[PDB]
């Protein structure tokens, strides 16, 4: 990240080089600015979750949240957690990022039970009154809430111990994310708390429903399981955090040019951001799904490039030491504003910018030539399209020194005029040679 | 009027990024090609048919076709169990927490509910031995919750959850609709967004509802063929989708 | 006959750091556990492309040319060559790129990168989807690399290769050069494959005409009915296809929960983000393996092609070649090579029969007083019906002279003729 | 390519089995183990390819060195550009780490001039008995014979000319007449 | 690599014997023992010079 | 090859996507069955080269 020769040094993993074009990665590209752009809305509203009474494992409540800033902060500190399962997430990525939906599962159970709903469990419980859906980033948690927040237990809580139906005794079992149905819950109703396999008739088809208790298993610290699952869609994202990152800025005309590190609407990635001209939705996209523009809130395009975007070759010759760059296939006019990403010197050349070094040719913005007419027969540092770097006469250790620009000319051979006529022309040899 | 994959017809449409101008291949909910549906017919001579007597299974999800290839819109009665009324044999009866979708006004404004459906002790009112059937029978603004009226005289609608109501423009033109029940609720699609061709299914609403839904009947109507609607069902299969410049769904491919 | 040989491959070099990488510190340190890999790809790549360039380099070293007649409006008189001339020789511009070689490449579907304003364009143009895989150098983190010469530097080589195909060939050895003009090449070439001097002087209007609707019928030739086209454009779909397959693979998560490095950083711990990151380097290195395999296999088959393409140039532009099926159906006479995308494009013209005809002919002739002097013929028969001589490329019978026969020894088969000898065999 | 990828941990805790196994637990180590066997099963199969492409081209070139000893170290190759510019007068073959070393010989001109030559001489008296050159021309100084790769006039014989048909092309000669065509 | 570097390069000075002849005249089943000299004189003959 | 590749478990705890569906639980069956999905893809791309 010293030179465009130290980046070449550092790529290809070795110091004695022979001579040729080179293909150059970065290694002084970093992130400076941070960009924050999301969506206001109104608070989420966790009442129901905290502040009413708990709901029982055979009927949960179910919530889902959508457009609307939650604030995970409030909320931490209104329960104790015990443990938490989370499966493609943390509750450390829970405190930030958008999603398009948010289902928080909630109701009372005892602590002690944590084995009948751990994923793999056999137990009558996951069979027939809860099964976790597993398939969109989900956390389990398991946490003691205090009656002085709110929460409250009354009645009966109960559990289906089994649920089957018709003539084969069919077992009503649980899809994932779903809950028990209409008629097991209206067999458990009227089924005895201590667990007798009563057999009832709904709608034309006998169903036999069983039920247990376990509303002697909780206390004042009320044992309550909070089962929260997100959906990730992006161009469709609508809840996010109250709080928007710390070190972020919500302008971004100060930061155009520069690489810096976005979160715009929950995702996260670094890029440089450039005004250009060119609306049925907020993120453009190409054909291989990157995001190559987006929309801002005010009116604005900004087109979206990765943190290195630039080709950068490395033109070198062992002898004399000297190098040169060749920003392939770009304008000179539009390197003097990305230059920040490139090599220290290099920066340090664009930045008080001597319009010498830029020369345009017809592969690209070449640095370190000089315009020539001299042509050479062999091409050891070939920029293609028939043209040749001619390399300094003199060493490093003298100063730098600009390359040649412009070679590979033709052959051209002898011409002998037809006459046209009877006669004809022909081209013998006087003298000759041997050539091996 | 069946399905036809090569005008895209019922297919719905990805949620979130538009895409443009690729092929993409999904396995998702999708009408199955070559399906005819099932024709319903309002007459227009009050008139009804015996639609409140099926009670047909929801399944994955059901899409309609709603007008051309008069143009009344359905009204739709969702539920979890399905069964007779008392005291008359007659099917019909949707036990617990119901959906209902009526279509107020001439068509312009919609009233969606979910809640229990008590029958009414009167005469010519289900529980009664008189019952025939329920129907819907069709300026200042009392006639916007008209279908509610109607549909209030048979049922008592005592404990209510969700109501909402939507806005939709009088037209005359092609127009489809779609119900999917997943985890978050039950989506309601449709293909207003009338940019160009359009004839595609994008969501628009989210009822909470979390009990499964198992049973859709059509609601009887009349106005004093002139009305036709087909109801075909969703499934679980592959398809190949082509996407166009301007970033709709044209052709289809069942795989 | 139309064949084309593809001398070439891309030039492509990724930048292995960018690819597997988007510039995040946690994965280039889980990089390291995987060694060296961005040094060998880099090295790799580079080999392939100096050796490509190197392969170019010798192969138009082969279309040498020391000598050369200057391109005239009026080349081939009664033949027709204003097709396989430069255009700058004829009306307008100063380009050498013949109306054929503008016509292969205005029909076969390129889409051209740009070379020189490539990153400005790709920025100023919206998303598409014929420009997108150019537009995915700057994005995906490779480039496509510029051919070593320019299309006006092919042209002048070819066209210097078509001024010197008359000349080329005349007597032994390759030294000295004739100034002849094409349609005395023309006749010598179709003299020599036995056709007599009278033949080639009488239906001489007869030959040119048949010459030029020969390379007229080239002007509907670049159509889906033929197949060299066909090649070309599947070459040209091959390096696409190669391409894309180097894009739209960092859109694949590989197994873990997200295709992008800041996902799998925000979405999980610190533990559990080290082996979705491996998941996704693993899958990038996978890609860039298979391409480069890919490469080094599409080098050989450019190395092996280019090898032919310049047996063919030598053997078959630059002289007539006797030996068959080599160039062409029939009987070669003459063949160009002009410049297609990514290769040469070869047009071999032949002598077809149209009309078979059946004689009865025989070995050789001796004569009965003096049984040791026999003749036989040179370039063609001696058909019945005394006998005559015939060309054994066209059917013409002509009196015996000592100008298509040899004296050779006597045979068992050969014929005894008494009566009307032929001039060879009186006394 | 073969004992640098040893040295790779493949996303495991080391580079090696010892010290994986005496690290963790049973299970965990299996993982482990399994993603390094992974690793070096890759590093092998891409050296068996690589190996059978490799093949693939030496058989390719040894085709090609089997053709160039038997036409130009073997013989005269009197064809052009396949063993050298120029023409082509006598090449060796030495033998060269993997495979062999050419060195062929060439018949390079250094200086060319241009002289006015004609395709055969016919005579005004005779028209039907003309002669054409065979291993060169008939340039005008009144006509000489020269050799096709060097330039050295000569007076027309019968052991370099050769009896043809009479063309339109023939120059007509009637004061001077070469040997071959005098009677 | 199956064979020493002395077979090899006798198999090449044994080529190199063979220069001259093996191709003096059609057919190669002779062999002449014509000198080295000679064999480029007549090959420069042959030429065209 | 592509006859044999297909019994190898690849690490996983069966060669077949059934068994692994049966013993496991469904966070650890995405787990094992693309130790499967992996392993048949090489054995694809490496038949295909
Ligand atoms: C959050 O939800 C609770 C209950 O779901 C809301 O509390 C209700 O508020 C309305 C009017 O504010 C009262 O009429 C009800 O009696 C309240 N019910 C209960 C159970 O408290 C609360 O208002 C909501 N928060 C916000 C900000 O809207
Ligand atoms: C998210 O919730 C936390 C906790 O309720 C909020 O932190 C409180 O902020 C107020 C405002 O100064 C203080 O008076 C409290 O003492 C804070 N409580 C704690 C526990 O720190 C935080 O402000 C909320 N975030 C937003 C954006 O409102
Ligand atoms: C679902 O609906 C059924 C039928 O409407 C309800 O069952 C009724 O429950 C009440 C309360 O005990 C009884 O008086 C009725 O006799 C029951 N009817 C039948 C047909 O059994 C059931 O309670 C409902 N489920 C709920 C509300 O969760
Ligand atoms: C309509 O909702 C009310 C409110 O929940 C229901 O009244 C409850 O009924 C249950 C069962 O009889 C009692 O245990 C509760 O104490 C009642 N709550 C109140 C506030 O009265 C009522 O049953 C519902 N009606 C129907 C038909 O389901
Ligand atoms: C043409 O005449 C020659 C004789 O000059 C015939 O050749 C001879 O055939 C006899 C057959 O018994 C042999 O014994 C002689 O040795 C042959 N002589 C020579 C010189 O070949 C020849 O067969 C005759 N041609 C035909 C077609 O009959
Ligand atoms: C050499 O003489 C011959 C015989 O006169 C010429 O051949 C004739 O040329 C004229 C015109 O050039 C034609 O009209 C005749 O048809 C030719 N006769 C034949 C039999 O071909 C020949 O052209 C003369 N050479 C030159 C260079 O003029
Ligand atoms: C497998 C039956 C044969 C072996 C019987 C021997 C001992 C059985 C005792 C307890 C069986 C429990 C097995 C599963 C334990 C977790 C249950 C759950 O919470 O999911
Ligand atoms: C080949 C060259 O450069 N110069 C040659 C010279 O070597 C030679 O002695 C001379 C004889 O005429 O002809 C000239
Ligand atoms: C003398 C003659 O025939 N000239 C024609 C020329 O006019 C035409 O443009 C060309 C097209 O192929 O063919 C030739
Ligand atoms: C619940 O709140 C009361 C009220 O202050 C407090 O005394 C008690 O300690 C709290 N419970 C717990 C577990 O902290
Ligand atoms: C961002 O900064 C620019 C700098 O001139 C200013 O004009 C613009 O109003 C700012 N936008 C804000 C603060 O939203
Ligand atoms: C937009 O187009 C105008 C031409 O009308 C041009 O002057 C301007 O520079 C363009 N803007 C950008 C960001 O390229
Ligand atoms: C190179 O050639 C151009 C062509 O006109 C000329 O203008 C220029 O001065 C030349 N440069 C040098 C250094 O001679
Ligand atoms: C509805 O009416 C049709 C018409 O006769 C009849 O076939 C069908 O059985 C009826 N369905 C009922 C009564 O459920
Ligand atoms: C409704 O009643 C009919 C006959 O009266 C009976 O066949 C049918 O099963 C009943 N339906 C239900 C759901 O009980
Ligand atoms: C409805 O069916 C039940 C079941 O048989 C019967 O008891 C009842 O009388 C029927 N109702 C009428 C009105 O027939
Ligand atoms: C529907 O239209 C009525 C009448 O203009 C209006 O009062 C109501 O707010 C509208 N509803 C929505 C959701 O826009
Ligand atoms: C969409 O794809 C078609 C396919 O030929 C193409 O013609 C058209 O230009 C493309 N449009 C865009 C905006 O990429």
């Amino acid at each position: 990240g010293y030179n465009d020769y130290t980046q070449l040094i550092c790529s290809y993993g070795d110091f004695n080089m022979k001579s040729g074009v080179y293909s150059t990665s970065y290694y002084s590209a970093k992130p400076v600015g941070a960009y924050y752009e999301a969506h206001v809305y109104p608070d989420c509203n966790f009442t129901e979750l905290f502040r009413e009474r708990a709901p029982t494992i055979m009927q949960y409540k179910r919530e889902v949240f959508t457009r609307c800033n939650y604030n995970l902060s409030l909320l931490l500190s209104l329960v104790q957690v015990d443990e938490f399962v989370c499966d493609k997430i943390t509750p450390e990525a829970l405190a930030t990022g958008c999603y398009s939906s948010l289902t928080v599962d909630w109701f009372a159970f005892p602590y002690a039970w944590k084995s009948y709903l751990a994923i793999g469990s056999a137990d009558r419980i996951v069979r027939f009154n809860y099964n976790q859906d597993y398939s969109n980033p989900s956390c389990r948690i398991h946490s003691k809430v205090n009656s002085s927040i709110g929460i409250s237990y009354a009645g009966a809580y109960s559990y289906i111990t089994n649920c089957n139906y018709g003539a084969t005794n069919k077992d009503d079992v649980v899809k994932p994310g779903g809950r028990a149905s209409q008629q097991c819950i209206t067999g458990a109703l009227n089924s005895p708390t201590t667990g007798q396999l009563w057999a009832y008739n709904f709608g034309g088809v006998p169903y036999r429903v069983s039920r247990l208790t376990y509303t002697d298993h909780l206390s004042d610290p009320l044992d309550m399981v909070y089962v929260i699952t997100v959906k990730y869609e992006p161009g469709a994202e609508t809840v996010c955090p109250k709080q928007i990152r710390p070190d972020y800025s919500t302008n971004i005309t100060h930061l155009l040019g520069s690489c810096i590190s976005y979160d715009i609407y929950g995702i996260t990635g670094t890029g440089v951001f450039q005004l250009c001209n060119a609306r049925q939705q907020k993120f453009v996209y190409d054909k291989f799904d990157n995001i190559i523009g987006f929309h801002s809130d005010d009116g604005n395009y900004y087109c979206v490039a990765p943190c290195v975007s630039v080709p950068v070759s490395v033109i070198y010759d062992d002898k004399t030491n000297q190098y040169a760059t060749l920003f392939g296939s770009v304008a000179c006019q539009h390197i003097s504003t990305m230059a920040a990403q490139f090599s220290r010197e290099t920066r340090a050349s664009l930045v008080s910018r001597n319009m010498q070094n830029l020369l345009q040719t017809s592969v690209g913005c070449v640095m370190g030539f000089h315009e020539t007419n001299d042509t050479v027969e062999e091409c050891h540092l070939s920029l293609g399209q028939s043209l040749c770097a001619i390399p300094p006469n003199t060493n490093l250790r003298s100063g730098r020194s600009t390359f040649g620009l412009g070679s590979l000319a033709y052959n051209s051979p002898l011409r002998v005029d037809a006459l046209n006529s009877s006669e004809f022309k022909v081209s013998l040899p006087l003298n000759f040679t041997f050539g091996v | 009027e069946p399905i036809d994959m090569n005008k895209a017809d019922g297919v719905i449409y990805p949620n979130g990024r538009t895409y443009s101008n690729i092929t993409l291949q999904t396995t998702n909910l999708f009408p199955k090609n070559g399906d005819l549906g099932t024709q319903y017919v309002y007459s227009a001579s009050a008139f009804i048919s015996n639609y409140s007597y099926y009670g047909n299974p929801f399944g994955d999800g059901i899409v309609i076709r709603i007008g051309q290839n008069k143009k009344i819109y359905p009204a739709l009665m969702l539920g979890s169990s399905f069964g007779n009324f008392s005291a008359n044999n007659k099917s019909g009866a949707y036990f617990n927490h119901t959906l209902l979708i009526l279509p107020s006004k001439c068509g312009t404004v919609f009233q969606v509910a979910y809640c229990l459906l008590q029958p009414r002790t009167e005469s010519k009112c289900p529980g009664n031995s008189n019952y025939v059937s329920y129907f819907l029978a069709d300026t200042s603004d009392e006639i916007r919750r008209n279908g509610l009226r109607d549909i209030r005289k048979f049922f008592n609608l005592v404990n209510c959850t969700y109501f909402e109501e939507f806005n939709v423009t009088a037209d005359e033109r092609a127009e489809w609709f779609g119900i999917v029940q997943d985890a978050q609720g039950v989506h309601l699609y449709t293909s207003r967004k009338n940019g160009f061709n359009s004839n595609n299914l994008f969501l628009f609403a989210t009822v909470p509802i979390y009990d499964k839904l198992n049973y859709y009947t059509v609601i009887p109507r009349s106005v004093i063929a002139w009305a036709a609607f087909y109801i075909y069902p969703l499934h679980q299969l592959s398809y190949l989708l082509n996407f166009d410049v301007n970033g709709y769904i044209t052709q289809a491919a069942d795989c | 006959t139309q064949e084309y040989i593809e001398t070439s491959i891309q030039k492509i070099t990724v930048d292995c750091k960018q690819y597997v990488c988007n510039g995040f510190a946690k994965c280039e340190k889980l990089l390291e556990q995987y060694g060296q890999f961005c040094s060998k790809i880099n090295q790799a790549l580079h080999g392939a492309n100096l050796r490509q360039d190197d392969s170019v380099r010798n192969l138009f070293e082969s279309v040498k040319t020391p000598q050369t007649v200057p391109l005239t409006t009026g080349f081939g008189g009664e033949f027709n060559l204003t097709l396989l001339e430069p255009l700058s020789v004829s009306t307008g511009s100063s380009n050498a790129r013949s109306a054929l070689e503008e016509l292969l490449f205005d029909s076969v579907t390129i889409a051209d990168p740009g070379y020189m304003q490539g990153y400005d364009d790709c920025m100023q143009q919206g998303p598409a989807s014929a420009r997108d895989l150019i537009c995915a150098q700057y994005v995906a983190g490779y480039k496509v690399l510029p051919p070593l010469m320019d299309v006006n530097m092919e042209a002048a080589y070819t066209s210097s290769l078509l001024g010197s195909i008359a000349g080329a060939g005349w007597t032994a050895g390759l030294s000295s050069f004739a100034a002849i003009p094409f349609a005395q090449s023309i006749f010598y070439r179709l003299n020599g494959v036995g056709i007599t001097q009278q033949v080639l002087s009488e239906n001489q209007k007869i030959i040119a005409n048949k010459f030029n609707q020969a390379l007229g019928a080239m002007q509907t030739g670049f159509t889906t009915t033929n197949e060299a086209f066909q090649k070309v454009q599947d070459a040209v779909n091959t390096n696409a296809q190669a391409l894309a397959k180097l894009a739209s693979e960092l859109s694949n998560t590989f197994g873990a929960i997200s295709s992008s490095i800041g996902d799998i950083i925000q979405r999980l711990d610190v533990l559990e983000q080290e082996v979705q990151i491996d998941r996704l380097i693993n899958g990038r290195l996978t890609t860039l393996n298979a391409f480069v395999a890919q490469q080094l296999v599409r080098s050989e088959s450019a190395a092996r092609s280019a090898q032919l393409a310049k047996d063919k140039v030598n053997e078959c532009v630059k002289s007539q070649s006797t030996r068959s099926g080599f160039c062409g159906q029939g009987t070669h006479i003459v063949s160009f090579v002009i410049n297609a995308p990514n290769g040469l494009y070869f047009m071999h013209v032949g002598y077809h029969p149209s009309q078979h005809i059946e004689v009865v002919a025989a070995y050789g002739l001796c004569d009965s007083a003096n049984p040791t002097n026999c003749i036989a013929p040179v370039n063609g028969y001696f058909i019945k019906n005394e006998w005559s001589y015939t060309g054994s490329s066209f059917y013409a019978p002509e009196p015996i002279t000592t100008l298509n026969t040899r004296y050779v020894a006597p045979q068992v088969t050969f014929q005894n003729i008494s009566n009307n000898l032929p001039p060879p065999l009186l006394s």
